[PDB]
């Protein structure tokens, strides 16, 4: 019982840690793909003025 | 009244060349006359976006450019995109330019509006921040609502969107005189006609003496070309601002939605051959937000307030969109689906509701305790959701079991018995004041109706109405 | 009010002292307009700045002017330009009449007043684009500034003469600790002005009202530019207010600009450049955005002995969407500021008003300017706090039940209990020392953590009517003196026997 | 296929008719659907038709927008 | 950045001194020119700079070498934008250096001031025939363990330490205590933290971390290694937060 309890919090924790990695990695992949996008728009105008 | 010749036009733009000197300004209507497949006389209305040079001005086109060779009579009004305004908007769909589409008649009471028109001066605005009273309990208590204010919907399909929109409306048009200016830009048709006719069928448009109903409603067609579902909005804002102006109507302002409006904008400055900003929207979008939003506010003839829904790309609260929609945005209802599922409407999820009026020195300090301890009560249930209502159950605690049991009282007493589900599903409609919700939930919380079924509570209006059908169902439990 | 008997002698003194001149005006034609700009075919002899005037009314500035016309820049909606009609170059190169009349007054971007009550009588023109001072026009800064905030005046001080940025989300309380500086300068001579860029306008009606309702417009002007307004006028506000700041400034007085905010000056010059078809650089900003920010932040400063002892303390504001400090206007701010206040979401969301990130925040010149008094109270109030931020990380594993570990929830929670404040209700410095030095000694740890604000409202008020030494003491010395903290300890008691009994 | 019209265009044809071809099939359906008649219409797919439709506005000097799809 | 430079140059050249040149900082040299060329006209280059940028570069950097008549020793700051390593102005810098050390934003949010990414910082001098076989040994083994706690450190951030063998919390408890040894108190800085400034040696920062390494000290906490000089001043922290009871 004892180790059950310890096993239960120590996944406890581990959901904490995994909801907030996930947080972070959506704040990042939202800040890449917005970057993504821009570049890519920026590149097509610039060669559209270009020719 | 220049006579102008149509010199380009690629798609929706065009290049109307004008006499030298006198030529349209900024934001002027253009009625170019042309003809239909058969060449009967047809017009394409026009507003100039640009004023090139050389004697030639840009328009773009609000209808389709199919019927339009160079080289035609291009006619200026020299005002702006003018609309019918007064009681013949009430009952109907209008355009984007006011050319109602009803089909039960042309339009009457020839007094007008320009839809561009500045915003209220910086000494009409009213300081007072009023909490816009509605008969739903969730957001009189959890979510208040400010007068003249931007509320935003998030819930999706089947969560009950225009039941909320009906209800307001309903709810606004009873209580004071409420007059609900309902403008759809994007508004695929299909969805567009089930609005109307569930507004014709739930009794807020009357057909046997109309105008005198409480709707007037504006549609932005998909199909429609690009400063179509740019301009939807403007119109029902003046449409709104009319009444606002001049009958000193508390109005409900409705645009669904904004994202739609905001990538018409898109799309008109991208044709435009404007260079685009970050993500991909238009070079002018806070000023276009801008000058869409602050002329909805409260003056000190009347008040317009806007309940309008969002769009998020892919739930990006960082797009530009989004960032930006918020930036004019006081609250937010995001309805569930979870609420939905369970079955108990309005489908609203209260610790998702924001409410920057949710301060104690702005609606009292008892309404800010009761909707903290609500707010708690709701959130010790639902992590205790996983604890008890799964697996634990081991008497879980005397000072808990006190939260869950309230916890079920107050997620049916959030429910409320709507005036227009009555012919829906069954549920004859209650007006539920913001004090009586206020001293309803306070008494479902401070341990005096904790005895009650906690089905008592469910779909009722008022507390006494809840305490008076407890004591009938319990007359059926005595039977 | 009678006006008939004055109002025909008025109409006289008009038409007497008037001189007739003449005046070669250069002129042009309007050709183009669109997206804020109008080519112009004329103007031989212009002026890269002149304050082009239009024919109807609108004022604009001449920027791009190559060789067969001049590209002018509107100062508002240039919409009824009718096409050909004249231009006036007025001879004055973007400047602004400047006086003690706007003290109260609101202002537009273009010095104009939009008040309702009158005109600005002005005979002094400060330009909209004044040279920074160098670095001989300039000292190293010492007299505090004190925002009234116990977080912000305690552990991340403001000088006079010193740039704090406030970067935060939106809805974070960014305003509020504005509006909470502006108003504990009841007393001082900081003559401040609120620059409002693209904000709401019933936001900056209701920051109006509370200004005037706590006695504060006496000394503040707030210049408005709301998100209806162009981007062009958006763009300029901020000069204007560094215009009429250093009026003041120049003129040997503390004032105090807050800009709100710099990001929306930013994306009004993005919009600008964007219209102006300039390659933009990192996510579509003008690469010329943190020259925009510097050319106005580093216009605030302290001015020189021999200068005369002037100061421009200024609060710029930047908001920043997805909580990302990275991102291009706050990293280009905070290269530009000295220091920066985070204020956070979530401890906001959680219930912590103010919310001040107690570790990101910074100030360069915070502890000469924070005065000795707050300097011997404040380093341990710093100590505990710095250690209770880390001891509630992982605080329940390891440990749990110790009585360092105890004694210290019971005294970084009080801490963090006495750090929060009720907006728009500042504290003078004396109260700011007594209420930090309560929690620097421990008098509350055996108080219940939810009656602490009142206790120390209660504390202050009894300190303030029965303690009539403890505010002269603080002001004199500016040093906790030992009998001021005899003279407290005896109120500290009586107070604690009041409340525990 | 006795009731099934199929209208197609490859991708060797031009950007035009991969255009048009869904437009054909939209108005066949539109006449069947006026005379009383139930129908059903599926297109495969509007990508091809969007790629068709952007070269064509691209090889025009319409101004690019997002992803060089046209602002239409 | 030109005025500076010949203003040094001219020291160097004709008096033959060793001359120091300190810029702060570069990468606002390069905006100016990514500035002015939108303006000049010319095409823009990769996402906002200009195209002549690695040409601007060297019209700077080559003209900063020592030559047989004197020195040159230049630090300079490099912004980096954004927090961004790979924009193209720190990238076209970073081949005309000798040494580089990029500053961190996580060592400076988690306060282990200076903020030096270890492992990210590299010169081109760390070669045993210039410092040694022991220095660079030392140094070698340094970084070795170091990068075995950063390989670590995504496994030990979303469960922790218990799922570890011994042998690999060995090096997680040793480079736990290198990464706060790699504090040191400022001369300068001492007017913020309060801890005044200590000049260490690298006679002794190497002697400090072969105690380190060896497991002579690895019995002392983590945090008594943080914010000193000499390893006699951690010792001696050690010794001394365990009076205060
Ligand atoms: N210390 C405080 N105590 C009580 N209320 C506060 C405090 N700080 C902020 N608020 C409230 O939070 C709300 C938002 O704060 P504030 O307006 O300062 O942030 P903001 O960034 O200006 O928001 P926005 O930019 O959207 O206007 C305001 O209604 C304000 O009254
Ligand atoms: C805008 C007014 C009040 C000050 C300007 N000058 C400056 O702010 C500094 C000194 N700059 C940018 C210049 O030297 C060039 N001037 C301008 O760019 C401008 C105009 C400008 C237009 C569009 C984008 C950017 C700038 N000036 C005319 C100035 O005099
Ligand atoms: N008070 C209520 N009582 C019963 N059902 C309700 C109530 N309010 C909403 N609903 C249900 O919600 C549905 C409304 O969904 P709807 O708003 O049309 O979705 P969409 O957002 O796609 O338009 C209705 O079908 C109705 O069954």
């Amino acid at each position: 019982a004892s180790e059950l309890a310890a096993r239960m919090t120590a996944m406890s924790n581990a959901t904490d840690n995994a909801n907030e990695l996930k947080k972070t990695l959506s704040i990042n992949y939202n800040r890449a793909r917005q970057a993504k996008i821009t570049g890519e728009i920026l590149e097509i105008v610039a060669g559209a003025n270009a020719c | 009244k220049n006579l102008g010749r149509i010199a380009q036009i690629i798609g929706p733009v065009l290049d109307v060349a004008f006499p030298p000197g006198k030529m349209p300004n900024i934001y002027n209507a253009l009625i170019v006359k042309g003809r239909d497949t058969a060449g009967q006389p047809m017009n394409v209305t026009c507003e100039v976006q640009q004023l090139l040079g050389n004697n030639r001005v840009r328009a773009v086109a609000m209808s389709a450019t199919d019927g339009l060779t160079r080289g035609m009579e291009v006619i200026d009004t020299g005002a702006p995109l003018s609309v019918p305004v007064g009681g013949a908007t009430l009952g109907r769909i209008f355009n984007v330019l006011g050319e109602p589409v009803d089909n039960l008649g042309p339009v009457d009471t020839r007094t007008t509006s320009p839809i561009h028109r500045s915003a209220p001066a910086f000494t009409q605005l009213d300081t007072k921040l009023s909490i816009f009273e509605t008969g739903i309990k969730v957001v009189d208590l959890l979510a208040p609502y400010r007068r003249g204010g931007k509320i935003g919907l998030f819930g999706g399909a089947g969560v009950g969107k225009t039941v909320l929109i009906m209800e307001l409306i309903n709810n606004i048009a009873k209580a004071h005189g409420g007059v609900s200016v309902f403008g759809g830009v994007g508004e695929r048709t299909r969805e567009g006609n089930d609005l109307y006719m569930e507004m014709k069928e739930s009794g807020v448009i009357n057909e046997q003496n109309i105008a005198e109903s409480k709707v007037a409603l504006v549609y932005g067609q998909m199909n429609e070309p690009p400063g179509a579902r740019m301009r939807v909005g403007l119109t029902a804002l003046t449409m709104a601002e009319y009444f606002r102006d001049v009958n000193e109507q508390d109005v409900l302002l409705f645009i669904d939605n904004i994202f739609r409006f905001v990538q018409a904008g898109s799309e008109v400055s991208a044709l435009l051959g404007r260079m685009p900003s970050a993500v991909g929207y238009q070079p002018t979008l806070s000023t276009e937000m801008g000058s869409l939003q602050e002329r909805i506010t409260s003056t000190k003839e009347g008040s317009i307030t806007s309940i309008q829904a969002v769009y998020v790309p892919a739930d990006d609260l960082t797009d530009p969109a989004p960032a930006t929609t918020f930036a004019h945005l006081d609250a937010t209802t995001v309805l569930s689906r979870g609420l939905a599922a369970k079955g108990i409407y309005p489908a609203v999820d209260p610790l998702d509701s924001t409410s920057t009026m949710l301060q104690p020195r702005i609606v009292g300090e008892e309404h800010y305790e009761i909707a903290q301890r609500v707010k708690e009560t709701l959130q010790r249930y639902k992590e205790l959701q996983d604890i008890i209502a799964i697996l634990g159950l081991d008497e879980l605690s005397e000072e808990d079991r006190l939260t869950v049991a309230r916890a079920r009282k107050i997620e049916r007493f959030l429910s409320q018995p709507f005036f227009v589900a009555e012919v829906f599903t069954g549920s004859p409609g209650k007006y539920v004041g913001l004090a009586e919700t206020i001293r309803g939930f306070q008494l479902i919380l401070s341990g005096e109706l904790d005895s009650l079924p906690e089905q008592a509570f469910y779909l009722v209006g008022n507390i006494d109405e809840a305490t008076a059908k407890a004591m009938n169902l319990e007359m059926e439990s005595k039977l | 009010t009678i006006r008939a008997d004055e109002i025909s002698k008025i109409i006289r003194e008009r038409i007497e002292g008037y001189n007739r001149e003449v005046k070669v005006v250069n002129t042009g034609t309007v050709l183009q307009v669109g997206d804020g700009i109008a080519r112009i075919h004329g103007l031989d002899e212009v002026m890269a700045g002149e304050l082009v005037e239009f024919e109807e009314g609108t004022i604009g500035i001449a920027l791009n002017l190559e060789s067969n016309n001049v590209g002018v820049v509107l100062m508002g909606d240039g919409l009824m330009i009718q096409e050909g009609s004249s231009v006036k170059a007025t001879g004055r190169i973007a400047q602004i009449p400047v006086s003690e009349a706007y003290l109260g007054r609101v202002i537009n971007a273009l010095a104009k007043p939009i008040d309702g009550r009158g005109e600005i009588t002005a005979s002094e023109s400060r330009l909209i684009e004044s040279p920074a001072p160098g670095i001989m026009s300039r000292r190293s800064v010492y007299e505090p500034l004190q925002t009234g905030l116990i977080a912000i005046d305690a552990m991340i001080p403001v000088g006079r003469g010193q740039r704090e940025l406030i970067i935060g989300d939106r809805q974070t309380g960014k305003t509020a600790v504005a509006t909470d500086t502006i108003l504990n300068q009841q007393g001082q001579n900081v003559i401040c002005v609120y620059v409002a860029i693209g904000q709401k306008a019933s936001s900056v009606a209701q920051v109006v009202t509370n200004f005037q309702e706590r006695g504060a417009m006496e000394y503040t002007i707030v210049v408005a530019e709301t998100a209806d307004s162009p981007a062009t006028l958006q763009y300029l506000a901020p000069y204007t207010g560094a215009a009429l700041a250093e009026y003041f400034m120049y003129r040997e007085r503390h004032t105090l600009i807050i800009y709100d905010d710099l990001s929306k000056q930013a994306q009004a010059y993005r919009q600008m450049s964007l219209l102006l078809r300039r390659p933009p650089g990192r996510e579509a900003y003008p690469g010329d955005v943190f020259y925009l920010h510097s050319r106005l932040l580093e216009r605030a400063a302290k001015l020189s002995s021999l200068l005369g002892e002037g100061s421009m303390t200024a609060l710029p504001i930047v908001e920043t969407q997805a909580g990302d400090v990275s991102a291009y206007i706050p990293t280009n701010v905070i290269s530009i500021t000295d220091g920066q206040i985070f204020l956070s979401a979530d401890l906001f969301n959680a219930g912590i008003r103010p919310a001040i990130n107690v570790g990101i925040s910074v100030s360069r010149v915070g502890s000469a300017a924070q005065i000795k008094a707050m300097k011997k109270v404040a380093g341990k109030l710093k100590l505990e706090l710095a250690q209770f931020a880390e001891l509630e990380a992982f605080a329940q594993f390891a440990s749990d039940l110790d009585k360092a570990t105890q004694n210290q929830l019971a005294r970084g929670q009080r801490l963090r209990e006495l750090l929060k404040q009720p907006q728009s209700a500042p504290l003078t410095v004396e109260e700011q020392v007594m209420t930090i030095y309560t929690g620097t000694n421990g008098y509350l740890d055996s108080l219940e953590l939810d009656q602490v604000r009142k206790y120390l409202v209660e504390l202050r008020t009894y300190v303030k009517t029965n303690k009539p030494e403890f505010q002269e003491i603080i002001s004199s010395t500016k040093t906790f003196t030992e009998e001021a903290e005899a003279l407290l300890k005896e109120a500290i008691q009586e107070q604690m026997e009041r409340f525990l009994l």
